[PDB]
């Protein structure tokens, strides 16, 4: 077989519809392999290019990407499916590079895959409105992601406690965590993005805790400081287990544990505030200070911070050359970075299951 | 995850023994050379079969420093097992092992299960605390005894499975 997708020019919104607007992301059909409609979409581009069709081309990507920005305006709410299209948006953007015909784009390619490339048209412009849709549908999916976190981080990470020995705990974050990783792993989504994800969601988890505790008194304690560090310290095990300790995602926590940490150390002697200082360089001089001036002890033979020891911590500072932040930007995203993944996918080796309701398309 | 148990052991001994990599070893197979003395009160968890059921061992590990008696008190509070460790190269820390012992007394149930722990078996040539000098003393205190090496990971395994066996047959 040839591995394209012949389709009449009067089905070309039949195809887009159950290919892209109607298409449910459970479908068994489409739970076998992974970006299937992104594969099938591109198979059809072939057929297009080798028809020599420029108009055709031309409707068809054009078909493709207001199908695809339609279903994320109306399911727009729904993890799974913006998780899933994102997925395949890429999966659709990997094989007009993989099939360009242009030699950067070719070095993984096998001499069959190379075969396969287009001949007639340049759609490099093309692929620069998918790269630019990709990044809108990823900013939706952080943001989805964040509205869902949000409600759990506070109760969970700071006011339940369980270092002595309904609402949202640790576990309730942790299922929360599990159920998006378990998604996009299921979508077969590029484990950069995957990773990127992550990080985005610690940074979520930190930032929104450390600035809870840098505007109440009734969080800053030693006890609390324990609870804080064993609650992190669970979310490591997790990228562990996930094996995504190269997320980055750990490392957005850093702030947050050295909080943790200065809720426990001493805070009296001249040596108390240098250790402080030399351990604390994740936080900014007015973090730092905040949280020594929040400090307020639950036990009877404890005194609260000095105003003297405070002084002395902001005379060691004052050499340093940090951000003036104080509380943190909880709604921050940071710039995602796309990778190219090509794949081995053998074009005339894909089938069409009958379930995806695309009999009329002819396997060329 | 799930497990039928949980039992709360606690790291003990002087600063530099080893408490932190004897953790780093086995919840996670990591070893450091270059590790620095701990901040506050640190955690790492690991699940182990014991008589066919799935016990989660929850360990707490802190430097071998002064402190408030409050963060003492919620250090071994609920603790179950204690690992009590020393440097079989440095005999002090050995000496210092009764410090720890009346720590552990003020501070723990009655009924925790102590393990006495020569880490750093690594260092054969530097040894200054014989083993049956070690285990003598175990033995007359009621505590079990090892040794291990969280460098090249010998006993490791063996300290937490006992410690944890040993427990379990208190308890369940
Ligand atoms: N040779 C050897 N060195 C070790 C061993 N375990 C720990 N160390 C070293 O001893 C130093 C103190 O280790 P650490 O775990 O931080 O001691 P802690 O204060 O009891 O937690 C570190 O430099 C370790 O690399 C061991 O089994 N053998
Ligand atoms: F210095 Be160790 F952590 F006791
Ligand atoms: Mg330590």
């Amino acid at each position: 077989f040839q591995g394209m997708l012949e389709y009449k020019k009067e089905d070309e919104q039949k195809l887009v519809k159950n290919l892209i607007l109607e298409l449910k992301p459970r479908g068994v059909a489409v739970n076998l392999i992974p970006g299937l409609p992104a594969y099938i979409l591109f198979m059809c581009v072939r057929h297009a290019d080798y028809l020599n069709d420029d108009q055709k081309v031309r409707s068809l990507l054009t078909s493709t990407i207001n199908s695809i920005k339609k279903v994320l305006k109306k399911r727009g709410d729904d993890f799974e499916t913006v998780s899933f299209w994102l997925s395949n948006t890429c999966r659709f953007l990997h094989c007009l590079k993989q099939y360009s015909g242009e030699e950067g784009f070719m070095k993984h390619n096998t001499s069959r895959q190379n075969e396969h490339c287009l001949t007639n048209f340049d759609l490099a412009e093309y692929r620069q409105v998918l790269s630019d849709l990709a990044i809108q549908i990823y900013q939706q999916l952080v943001r989805v992601l964040e509205n869902i976190l949000q409600p759990m981080i506070v109760s969970g990470m700071l006011e339940h406690e369980t270092i002595q020995g309904g609402t949202y705990t640790l576990d309730s974050i942790l299922r929360q965590l599990n159920s998006f990783h378990s998604v996009m792993c299921q979508h077969g989504m590029d484990p950069e993005l995957i990773k990127q994800v992550v990080k985005q969601m610690f940074y979520i988890i930190g930032a929104i805790t450390l600035n809870n505790l840098l505007l109440r008194k009734d969080m800053c304690s030693w006890s609390k400081g324990m609870q804080i560090r064993y609650n992190v310290s669970q979310l490591e095990e997790w990228l562990r287990d996930k094996n995504l300790m190269n997320s980055g995602a750990k490392e957005t926590l850093e702030p947050l544990i050295q909080a943790a940490q200065l809720l426990q150390v001493k805070k009296k002697t001249d040596d108390d505030a240098e250790a402080i200082c030399s351990m604390c360089n994740a936080l900014t001089t007015a973090q730092i200070v905040k949280v020594l001036n929040l400090y307020t002890p639950v036990n009877e033979f404890e005194e609260r911070v000095s105003v003297s020891f405070i002084r002395t911590i902001q005379m060691r500072l004052r050499d340093r050359k940090d951000s003036p932040q104080l509380l943190m930007d909880a709604k921050h995203i940071f710039p995602v970075t796309f990778p190219f993944n090509p794949s081995s996918l053998a074009l005339e080796t894909i089938q069409i299951p009958a379930s995806l309701g695309l009999g009329f398309i002819s396997r060329v | 995850d799930e497990y039928d148990y949980l039992f709360k052991v606690v790291l003990i001994g002087d600063s530099g023994v080893g408490k932190s990599n004897l953790l780093s070893r086995f919840t996670r197979n990591e070893f450091n050379l270059e590790s620095k003395s701990t901040i506050g009160v640190e955690f790492a968890t690991r699940s182990i079969q014991v008589d066919g059921k799935t016990i989660k061992a929850q360990i707490w590990d802190t430097a071998g420093q002064e402190r408030y008696r409050a963060i003492t008190s919620a250090y071994y509070r609920g603790a179950v097992g204690a690992l009590l460790v020393y440097d079989i190269a440095k005999h002090l820390t050995y000496e210092n092992v009764e410090r720890w012992l009346k720590e552990l007394r003020d501070h723990a149930d009655s009924n925790i299960v102590i393990m006495l722990v020569g880490n750093k078996s690594d260092l054969r040539h530097l040894r200054a605390v014989p083993t049956d000098e070690a285990r003598a003393f175990a033995e007359k205190n009621g505590l079990s005894f090892i040794e291990t090496s969280a460098l090249d990971s010998t006993n490791v395994e063996a300290a937490f499975q006992t410690i944890l066996t040993e427990i379990y047959r208190i308890v369940s």
